[PDB]
């Protein structure tokens, strides 16, 4: 899952919907399960910065 | 040596868009510049202290 | 470090039902009105500006820099004279790009003795992708594009040496 | 629709806007050719309209959904209005901030 996948929810990221707390977030080098319905994610990079303090 | 080299620096990176290359390059410049400076300071401090330490003991 | 300047949409064969001839006094060359060399100002032909739709597939291994513009006439009479519609749009898309533009009509200070403006836009088309251009008018079409080859150590400096 | 942030936490609200490949799809789904989506809060305001265009297929799909988000401060209200093309928020996140965390890329 990409960060976009995790937050928007993604049919294949279902295993993440139950995890509410963490110490850090680990993303793989080339995530595939992101925005499954193609489109522009506005201010994506900015959201990643906001979620880095959560 | 231990007391001076106190790290409060955050190196977690940032993503940039295809139209934010100037910002990406500024961020890269800042991280590389700080790294070059601290590498310089760490190596120089150790070499100068090793030389003074040996003179001290002699 | 280098690029190939090549035609994407050759002037003669790409737009058989549009006028591809159009110049301005402000781009005068050797005393004659002229225009940008890598762009084409498309205007109507025989009173019409047929809905335009073009595409290009980047079949090169290189990224392609595509530039185009949008014309914003000084008035309604000019919009009607050139495109023959008051409701024009330009739409440019690629797998990772999407922008829609509309003309704006306004009284403007003259710059280079010209009232009215052309805004310039660009995008980098990745190898294997497709760029699609659609318009009802106001499009300054890409003609030439650059297949870019990147390297290291170069840059732009300002000097009169 | 509206929501009042009655939590002590900031709420991350995400939504999207659909941009069909053609007119026939816009008419089939929303039944209007003039849709808009409008989202406001005391310190946010954005209005969106759909765009119809021929597009390269991505993941075999022509057409796009753009995604948007905002952080709703405690005590504020977010209001969503639309004639069509809205991918509505369902779930949202009440955020709790801390220090020292971050996102890293790793395959360890
Ligand atoms: C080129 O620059 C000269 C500078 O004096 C100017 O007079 C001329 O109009 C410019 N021509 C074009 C096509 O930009
Ligand atoms: C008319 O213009 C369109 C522009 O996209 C072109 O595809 C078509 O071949 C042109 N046709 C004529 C003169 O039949």
């Amino acid at each position: 899952c990409s960060v976009a996948g995790w937050i928007l929810g993604n049919p294949e990221c279902e295993l993440l919907i139950s995890k509410e707390s963490w110490s850090y977030i680990v993303e793989t080098p080339n995530p595939e399960n992101g925005t499954c319905y193609p489109g522009y994610f506005a201010d994506y990079e900015e959201l990643r910065e906001q979620l880095s303090s959560v | 040596v231990i007391e001076k080299m106190n790290t409060q620096f955050t190196a977690v990176g940032k993503e940039f868009n295809k139209l934010e290359r100037r910002m990406e390059n500024l961020n890269k410049k800042v991280d590389d510049g700080f790294l070059d400076i601290w590498t310089y300071n760490a190596e120089l401090l150790v070499l100068l202290e090793n030389e003074r330490t040996l003179d001290f003991h002699d | 470090s280098s690029f190939e300047r090549f035609e994407i949409f050759p002037k003669e064969s790409s737009w058989p039902n549009h006028t591809v001839t159009g110049v301005s006094a402000s781009c005068s060359h050797n005393g004659k009105s002229s225009f940008y060399r890598n762009l084409l100002w498309l205007t109507g032909k025989n009173g019409l500006y047929p809905n335009l739709s073009k595409s290009y597939v980047n079949n090169k291994e290189k990224e392609v820099l595509v530039l185009w513009g949008v014309h914003h006439p000084p008035n309604i009479g000019n919009q009607r004279a050139l495109y023959h519609t008051e409701n024009a749009y330009v739409s440019v898309v690629s797998s990772h790009y999407s922008r829609r533009f509309t003309p704006e009509i306004a009284k403007r200070p003259k710059v280079r003795d010209q009232e009215g403006r052309i805004n310039y836009y660009w995008t980098l088309l990745e190898p294997g992708d497709t760029i699609i251009f659609e318009a009802n008018g106001n499009l300054i079409a890409p003609w030439y594009a650059f297949a870019l080859s990147r390297g290291f150590g170069s840059g732009i400096i300002t000097s009169n040496a």
